[PDB]
């Protein structure tokens, strides 16, 4: 014999209790500018926590955090379509414009010390070479990749890490656990390039196997199922994905092989052939064509469904636009002279590396109103509180009172000292995290067809 | 196949360093598959495991002591030597060393 | 066979696999046990789901 379990209460999707109207708005940002140096920053001397010269390549996460002016301040000539008294107001997304407007043409990196010992793929004879220091200056492709994603709440990712040990035993090798971890994704921050989603600035000591754009950072990737798993679902609305890579050389690295491969699976030589080479092997990635037609950008994006509950509704007043692009990722070069002769000589010239990118942000919205009701308070504030604060119509007590006394003291802490706790809001929970900023508040506009989005709106919603 | 023996100092003083070397011939110690303990006992008492070094290069000690007794073989000669500093009185035994298995998970 | 009305749902959590990609680091001395085990792209997952 046995019994349906226990009842908990549900979610439930967005578009029970969300109301929408035929009131439509725009928005759009100027062109962004943004310029540096592709491999690494440039540190001012004399005070070493002020930048001279950022960095920024193609391969950095570019993650937006727009803002949205609340609607409540608005006064409206027609006030007629709501009651201010018992609901309230807060916006949707409805529309989704990315543009890009440099050439095209893939960037490269490299590292002028990488650990290649020999080539690997027709010829690699016996006895080994000769050395203890046989780094070598190589240059690498990467490979390519597009993706987006838009929600309400930033994006969390994932990566490898050295984690725990374990206790004392001497039959485990001297070798670094790995462990998963979850991470919100910053600004800067790398992608992977075929070389795992572990930090490298804690795993590699040497700093020679990666080029070095990529040495002491955390290359982080998207996850997608543990966000698609979310209950509530204000993280993911809407997403694509597009990458290709292939194999271009084979290469080896060089040092002290940290394990011996077994004898059960080869019979060893003599000779010249007595010693043995490494295993550790790597390859290279390349990437391949990029046409025009594989572009995700430049392209409308009409919503009326996402995959999560949240059909749209930012609750906060803010989005969040992750964009990662590698075909538009060219390095200039700059040649600038010191003297002027008509001879030419290798010290004259001074070579400077740059490169620049630039967005384009691009947004149609949609009102919608909140009949409050007694039934349906209860339900955000399970989810949130922060919401219902900012709004300013009330405040809580978080329980019905206590259960228990707990025995407050009162004589000021003078005898059993314990945890006085002085606390904070601290105002929000991301101001330790940076992200580039984009104000909208004065960025709104009701008449449509002024813009070209507006223009291209009104033809697919038959308007 | 398989030789063993043993070399120690003999007689020791208090507070003194200890070093018990240890001897083998047939095998080698790196080869995935050798490895090695050290056993102590009494006279009247029963046995206790010490310490234990395998071949990756780790080490377990007997955590009672955990600070004197340091296990190190050296590979090269084919011998592991045992070093245990401030030799006291509860030290007083006859210590066995030996060859470990871990298809049986004994000593042979 | 007849078929009903209800529908369920069954959801697996995620599955961690690590190891060495070319062979098992067996422990020494046994030839049974493993220190790490020899898990690669290249092998077959072969899952099997029990059921209630």
């Amino acid at each position: 014999v046995y019994l349906p379990p226990v009842p908990v209460s549900k979610v439930v999707s967005t578009d029970e209790y969300v109301s929408r109207t035929s009131i439509y708005y725009y928005a759009g940002s100027s062109r962004l500018l943004a310029v540096g140096n592709p491999y690494f920053s440039i540190k001012s001397p004399n005070n070493n926590k002020k930048v001279l010269v950022p960095k920024v390549s193609g391969l950095q996460y570019r993650v937006f955090r727009v803002r949205l002016p609340d609607p409540n301040k608005f006064g409206f000539p027609d006030t007629s379509f709501y009651n201010p008294d018992t609901q309230r107001l807060v916006w949707a997304c409805v529309g989704l414009e990315i543009g890009r407007g440099q050439p095209l043409g893939v960037g490269v990196s490299g590292h002028p010390y990488l650990n290649k010992f020999d080539d690997t793929e027709t010829s690699n004879r016996y006895p080994a070479q000769p050395g203890s220091d046989n780094r070598e200056c190589l240059s690498m492709d990467y490979k390519q990749t597009q993706l987006c994603l838009i929600g309400c709440k930033p994006p969390t990712g994932e990566h490898w890490g050295k984690g725990v040990a374990c206790n004392n035993n001497a039959a485990a090798t001297d070798c670094p656990p790995l462990e998963l971890f979850n991470s919100i994704i910053e600004d800067g921050d790398m992608v992977d390039t075929g070389f795992g989603c572990m930090d490298f600035g804690t795993l590699q000591a040497n700093k020679s196997d990666v080029p070095i754009d990529i040495c002491n950072s955390t290359c982080k990737y998207p996850d997608y199922l543990k966000m698609a798993s979310e209950p509530y679902g204000d993280s993911l609305f809407f997403f694509l994905r597009r990458e290709q890579m292939f194999v271009r050389h084979f290469f080896n690295r060089a040092g002290k092989l940290g394990e011996a491969v077994p004898d059960d699976l080869y019979i060893k030589g003599s000779g010249n052939t007595a010693v043995i080479q490494s295993s550790a092997f790597f390859p290279t990635p390349s990437g391949s064509i990029v046409t025009s037609e594989s572009q995700l950008f430049n392209k409308p994006y009409w919503l009326q469904r996402a995959q999560g509950h949240n059909n749209g509704i930012c609750w906060g007043n803010q989005l969040f636009v992750t964009v990662v692009d590698t075909t538009r990722s060219t390095n200039m070069t700059l040649c600038t002279e010191v003297t002027k002769e008509g001879t030419y000589k290798n010290d004259n010239f001074k070579e400077y590396v740059r490169h620049v990118e630039e967005y384009d942000l691009q947004f149609v919205f949609q009102l919608c109103k909140i009949t409050l009701t007694a039934e349906i308070m209860t339900y955000i504030h399970t989810m949130d509180s922060n919401i219902l604060e900012d709004w300013q119509f009330g405040l809580t007590p978080p329980p019905s009172a206590s259960l228990q006394d707990t025995y407050r003291f009162v004589t000021s802490q003078a005898i059993t000292c314990q945890k006085t706790a002085p606390p904070k809001e601290k105002e929000d929970p991301l101001n330790k995290y940076t992200f580039w900023e984009v104000n909208l508040k004065e960025k709104f506009s009701a008449d449509l067809d002024q813009f070209p989005l507006g223009r291209k709106f009104l033809l697919q919603s038959g308007l | 196949q398989v030789t063993l023996k043993e070399s120690g100092p003999g007689i020791l003083q208090p507070s003194q360093t200890l070093s018990l070397t240890c001897s083998f011939s047939g095998f080698s110690l790196s080869t995935s598959g050798m490895g090695v303990g050290w056993i102590r006992q009494p006279s009247g008492k029963g046995l206790e495991w010490l310490a234990h070094i395998w071949w990756n290069d780790d080490k377990n000690y007997h955590p009672a002591l955990k600070s004197r007794l340091t296990i190190s073989k050296d590979t090269s000669s084919n011998r592991v030597f045992l070093n245990i500093a401030s030799v006291d009185t509860a030290d007083t035994a006859t210590y066995y060393c030996a060859r470990i298995h871990y298809v049986t998970d004994a000593l042979d």
